[PDB]
């Protein structure tokens, strides 16, 4: 219903942050590691922190799938919708973060081999985000399933 | 993709463009003039081309260097300055910019001329909006640094130079020729990019845009070849803008750059570009040119296009140093050398 | 001036030329190339009959 | 219905997807193609891995087909949409991904195809945002029927 | 009656992808044939790539036609709509990334003449990204017709 | 009513389509014509190629029009709407490709005149397009029409 | 009602497209005649084109303003529509194309005298867009009220 | 009701058409005058070719004030509301176009005063438009008092 | 109602006109003291013009506003608001025409002081406007006023 | 009620005219500054000029505020409504003309200390659109203001 496009949200736009993350990044990334192949390593890191946000996104989304009832009142419909939506914009906002640091930070790498932890830290604070949104999330779920309350 | 846009401004320009193009000199003509030795027979032989007009406007019975500029430095004047005059809109601006950037290197040596005590006549014909006649004048005399923002204030657009005259007061181009304007070229590119990202969207660039990275690593290996056996500095900008850092890096310009006859980058790195390791500077001129002369010429049947004027006006920079070369080499009785190569490129 | 420099040429004109005697009316002047030249220094077309013109 | 229009929007938007990652990816192979003539093996795969999005497409598309209603419902149609769209934009941004990094990835095939493999890990990480979504919308399409028309 | 601006949407968005197609790969071709003209050969096959995305579109159309009747039941006609938007809308983004590869690959052609073979083969995989869609709106269009029910 | 909006797209769109395709190939001539004055008679057959797709239209339009009724049914209406649309915006493809393709021709013919025949021919694959539209619209109108009163 | 707003679409947009024709050519033939005073003649004759768009336009549009009123049936109303559109849309475009190959023809004077003639056939083929809306147009108004309106 | 929309409409358009040509045609004889003190007469006419449409327009409105009741039918409306249109669609087009002439005519004054006469002939052109909005718009005028029939 | 949206065209149009004016020709004025300091006076008598077409629009809403009902009357109501416009629209169109002309004319004034009157005629032109609307607003007024009775 | 729409018309709208004022002329009176220190008491009238307007805006505001009781009707809430227009968006207008004066001005200041007034004469003319409004409103308020129909 209002549920489904809850999920729908969740898994979309979660993704939508990941892709330019993981795009940016990997400009970065790809052009620092065919000049030095010890980077390999330090490049990894950036790109898969931004693919775990989707992952608790997926989670959420079977939650409120399953939560469907039949024929939902509108005020049932905007509680299940609130959960869904509030994991994926987290998720495109982190995603968004964790791009545009880990470019930065792939030069940071290239230029200094040993502040490889510094660099992890600032991305590291985008991803409270993600946590902020599954937490009030989850409280939603497990109330918003109600199934028929005008 | 173009042409997708109405634009009224965009018919004249366009069409005065093309006019021009169609006096210019074939590849008859090129033929007809290197043979020369005589000087009223290279006048009589010009005049049939669009520069040949001037040649006839006023004419003597010896030919000499002084009358050659005056010939090209007039034709500027027609097909620059007037334009501007019977255009508006974003087609103007356009033709304003493009020239801003040649500009931003020929004030530069105006400045550094000035210093020398070289005088505002003895600046040899170059591309503006306004010529020797305004605007040129009045920045060349003054030799203070606050009194050149102002004159850029008058012009509208208003020009590049107003960030590129702050940056060499606080010495971050440094005190000696040569690495101002090094710094000063990456500055050119830097504009031209900007201009590009504005022009874009609604005609498309194709034979432009590929001419425009073609350029940027044309450039960079040009200033490369120039310090080459004298010195070249690290932190400093003289690597220039290039398109991609996976294309070719700032590390293998500056080597290159650097006093140790460290060519092979340069052929590892051209695959399909005309320019290779070579020791020979003079055969590496000719093919940057010849290089930089393609896709110019393809733009010249493509029309409707902002792509087209780009592309010719930096033609219009090489086709004045190409006939004001050969003209020079007849009028003081000597025949082409690396000229002859790229009359026809 | 003009019409009257057309005048003589065709009075004229004959005798210098059967094919050499053009219609012209304004001094015609040419100087492109070598397949075109006009001037007592050098010509390949002219006045047929002997014709200076004096103007102050 | 509105559950018609589910199997529009999931060819559609992946399709776009697609189609972003196989022109992108595909510049770069072209350009990369003058600098070397025997790389033309590694250049291709980055192009396959978008061609398996469209593959997971299809197969919600003839699920949501044989899950269709009598007249259906405003709320039956709505989970069946949610779904299309779902797979749709989930793909869109595994596909955006591909193409970028694929193009950046084969200048660093030009300067050293042995950490080519290297580039096709990263590419791999972006194919999960696509999967992600496609799993939510099976669920989804499961659910429409369930309730005999919800 | 929906179905057809069925008919109509896929054939009018789909021949629309292969404009696109065909006008940038054009202007690549137009461009190759003057520096080098004996590529001729070569610079012709990719074009007419696009061209095929079209005649699958017409088929769909006329076989829905004489199946639409001068009268149909509201939910048939939804189905028909829907249908025609996978085809004409995948058909659009299939012309578009055919086109820009097109353009780049003739590009790769006038300066090393070896790796052509590989341009036109990226071109190929945007045509499976019509075929899957084209596939499904067959399916909904047969069913569909029943007078109520799919 | 539904009828009347059925001949304006006919006769709109296919004289837009022609108007793009004229206009644009007719710049490309000009030029030309005064950097190789011989070759008139290459240069003028892509101009006119373009707007013979109205001819075709020029039948639907008038057929509709004899048709359009006093007050229209809805079933009825929306195929004789449709019915317009198919000639209309597959004409404005037709032409689009047409110009983009015909400005950048005659750049082939002014560098070397020996691939005129192939320039024409990069023309000819977009017109199939014009004619895709008329088939389908054809079709759907014959039964469409009911002349006044619908 | 619907003939009022008949009568207005084909006097506004035919207007348009002329006054733009007019506009552009006459930019291009300032410049011309200052550089070359004899072709004056020549130059003049692309911009006289672009006025007798407007006639047909005209024609139409008196034609409707007799027939119009709010005390006749629907059906002359909807015909006064479909009349004005269909003259007006392609006098728009018709203004568009000979005002394009207009201004580039001022060029095509100066150089070449002789081939001015291909500049004129350019033209020439894109006033078919004014003939091709003012047939349907003309015969709407026939239609409207009988025989060409009495 | 709609009467006075046609008013209202007729000085919107009107004066809008006007204000742009004297802009661009003035900006273009102040910058120009600098080189010649004696092309002031020249210059004007350029400028008031503009200055007697807005008039026109103004015969037109006033008529249709007197005209406009407490209250009077839909009839009536329509009808002064085409009227308006009229001059509108004149004011709009003959203002655009003069505008542009003029601007880039003043270019041609300057260097050549013998051939005035011939940007003389561009301007006159421009005029006709003025005229056919003015006639139309009083001959629906006239005839749309006559009241009666929704 | 209608009464204070009547108020708005007008106080809010021929303000934003006039501001523009103002605006630009205060721009070049500012920059031509510094060359030449005496010339101000006559400058100035220009800039003033568009201020006083504010002050009628202003007396054309005051009236209106006191002069609406509560009744209603659609009729009545257009003729307020339709007044307001032609004011309001017509002064922001003198408002335009007037800065531009005006600054491009501090150049002329720069150099040719003494045929300084000749810029002023030119400028004076697109006051008419003002006047126009004026007029027409006027008679329009007296008629709506009435106090919106059917 | 409809009042309150009003009161933020007039408060918001002059707020936004003054705000834009102190910003366009401050940035160059910061500039002038440092080269001219001499001129700070000349450069000061520039920008506070700009500011009387807004003193004017919020008196009528607070008159307003003291006019609404608690409860209005329809005809009182919409001659209030209307009244607070005039102030704010002439106001507005007025605010924006002075602060693009005043900037340009003080680079004429900078090079001709004497010329002050001449800049402050151009400023001046901008504001009669501020007073003329403030006025209108003003009476407009006084004669609503007795609330639940006035």
């Amino acid at each position: 219903f209002f549920g489904a496009i809850g999920c729908a949200s969740a898994i979309i736009f979660t993704s939508l942050g990941a892709a330019y993350g993981t795009a940016k990044s990997g400009v970065g990334i790809c052009a620092t590691c065919v000049l030095r192949p010890d980077l390999l390593f330090k490049n990894i890191v950036p790109v898969i922190m931004a693919g775990i946000i989707a992952i608790y996104g997926l989670v959420v989304s079977v939650l409120v799938c399953y939560s469907l009832g039949q024929k939902q009142a509108l005020y049932t419909g905007f509680i299940q919708l609130g959960a869904g939506l509030s994991v994926g914009l987290s998720g495109l906002a982190a995603g968004f973060a964790i791009g545009i640091v880990g470019d930065a930070g792939v030069r940071g790498s290239s230029q200094q081999p040993r502040l490889f932890v510094g660099m992890i830290l600032i991305l590291i604070f985008a991803e409270v985000l993600g946590l902020y949104g599954l937490i009030v999330a989850l409280l939603l779920n497990s109330r918003a399933t109600q199934d028929v309350v005008c | 993709m173009e042409g997708v846009y109405f634009n009224i401004d965009n018919g004249f320009i366009e069409g005065v463009v093309r006019g021009y193009r169609n006096g210019l000199l074939s590849n008859n003509q090129y033929i007809n003039l290197t043979q020369c030795d005589t000087l009223e027979d290279l006048k009589l032989q010009l005049s049939s081309t669009d520069y040949g007009n001037f040649l006839s406007s006023v004419s003597s019975e010896s030919l000499t260097t002084s009358l050659i500029q005056e010939y090209a430095s007039s034709k500027l004047y027609h097909e620059f300055n007037y334009i501007r005059d019977q255009s508006s809109g974003s087609t103007r601006k356009f033709m304003d910019y493009i020239t801003y950037g040649y500009m931003i290197d020929n004030v530069a040596l105006m400045i550094t001329g000035t210093i020398h005590d070289r005088d505002k006549g003895e600046i040899l014909q170059r591309c503006h909006p306004l010529g020797w006649f305004d605007t040129l004048p009045t920045l060349s005399v003054a030799t203070d640094l606050e009194s050149l923002y102002e004159t850029v204030l008058v012009d509208t657009p208003l020009a590049p130079y107003f960030k590129n005259c702050f940056d060499t007061a606080e010495e971050l181009d440094d005190m000696n020729i040569e690495i101002i304007r090094n710094k000063l070229y990456k500055a050119y590119l830097e504009d031209f990019y900007n201009f590009v990202t504005e022009e874009i969207p609604e005609p498309a660039k194709e034979c432009m845009q590929t001419l425009l990275g073609f350029e940027a690593d044309r450039r960079s290996i040009n200033i490369a070849l120039n310090s080459l056996q004298s010195s070249d500095i690290d932190p400093d900008l003289k690597s220039d803008l290039l398109p991609n850092i996976g294309k070719l890096y700032p590390l293998a310009t500056f080597h290159l750059a650097q006093a140790q006859d460290f060519e092979g980058v340069r052929a590892a790195l051209a695959n399909v570009y005309e320019y290779r390791g070579f020791l020979e500077t003079g055969n590496l001129e000719d093919h940057f040119y010849q290089l930089e002369m393609e896709l110019c010429r393809d733009a010249f049947t493509q029309q409707f296009a902002i792509s087209t004027v780009w592309a010719w006006m930096k033609s219009k920079e090489q086709e004045v140093r190409n006939i004001t070369w050969i003209a020079e080499c007849i009028a003081q009785n000597q025949r082409e050398r690396i000229n002859n190569y790229i009359s026809v490129y | 001036l003009s019409k009257c420099k057309s005048e003589l040429i065709d009075a004229f004109g004959f005798l210098g030329g059967n094919a050499f005697m053009k219609d012209k009316k304004g001094k015609i002047n040419k100087q492109d190339t070598s397949l075109h030249q006009y001037a007592s220094l050098v010509d390949t077309e002219y006045e047929p009959f002997v014709m200076y013109i004096i103007n102050l």
